[PDB]
């Protein structure tokens, strides 16, 4: 039942609730001295050092890259390029990695929640959530992976923003 | 007539030559994996007009 | 002896029975976003989801690749580009991967149900059955398989339509 000792806690506060008008739309993470951001959702950055930094708008990946400053580097979370299919870690509840395939349980989690960044069972981060699909029996999602270099995208036929 | 006509034919058949071209050579890439070489090798191989 | 508790029971949904007329003659499976089917077969797609979708039907293949809903990415299978040669899972018994080549107990399995996604010993999906060849010293069988990035197929000779 208590399995959850993972990098979730270890970190506990790379997570920042974006808020527009206070209400909290998304989430904003912190990677490898890089700030992740879905572009889709909006609203306040408060923290000084992420609220007046420019990001990008690459609908094509709907991410804001950004450039974290050294004292909050103290604050981090490691990641991955590579993706060992299988069982990962999550805020919510789990990840069922199938083959090239993220996915939770049928009505697990919520929508307006995108960025949720997913750890990885040895206590990393290895995606990001941006959607959510739930069609007739179980439920997919769109997120962002990295490749060796280049940072990619997948996004499940019929899935709607999350 | 005559030559009009066979202008047409030539031109529609060079064009099902390059669709068929593109289905053969798309059709392996795209049955598991979505993965096309960015227009490294979508470009001399066969048609890139893949979305991706 | 009751030693099966891997992925067959894990999904045990992606077998889609094809029937035509009623028949029962293959089986379709998912694989990372697609849906695989052998083309040579024939029958009813029930599933309205995997009705109403096109598939090819490159005879050098045998396969109808498909991109698949959301409505299956979690009723999925994983899938691999690599082979360690051995003993993989089988629906009607087991599989003996020699090197480099399928086969199964001879007389064992039967003709007419292609699909038969096999299961790899980790509780993924490493091949699927189209044929079978039924030499003087054991079963051979058409398979299909998949390299880092083609999606081959092999077809030992003296194979035929199972």
């Amino acid at each position: 039942g208590k399995r959850e000792r993972m990098c979730m806690k270890i970190e506990n506060d790379c997570i920042f609730e974006v808020k527009h008008e206070g209400k909290v739309t998304g989430y904003a993470c912190l990677v490898g001295d890089k700030v992740m951001k879905p572009a889709h959702v909006k609203g306040v950055i408060d923290n000084a050092d992420l609220a007046k930094l420019a990001f990008k708008k690459s609908s094509k990946y709907d991410l804001e890259c950004a450039q974290i400053p050294v004292h909050m580097r103290s604050d981090a979370s490691k990641y991955t390029h590579e993706k060992p299919e299988g069982h990962y870690n999550w805020h919510h509840g789990a990840v069922q990695y199938s083959g090239g395939r993220f996915t939770i349980p049928t009505g697990a989690g919520k929508p307006g929640d995108s960025g949720r960044p997913i750890f990885d069972n040895k206590g990393r981060v290895v995606a990001i959530v941006l959607g959510g699909a739930n069609e007739g029996s179980r439920t997919a999602l769109s997120v962002v992976t990295w490749n060796k270099d280049m940072v990619t995208r997948v996004t499940p036929e019929g899935s709607e923003e999350w | 007539v005559g030559m009009s006509l066979l202008a047409l034919i030539s031109i529609f058949a060079s064009c099902y030559m390059l669709v068929a071209a593109r289905s053969k050579c798309l059709t392996p890439y795209a049955l598991t994996p979505g993965a096309a070489v960015p227009w490294t090798l979508g470009i001399l191989c066969c048609a890139p007009r893949a979305h991706a």
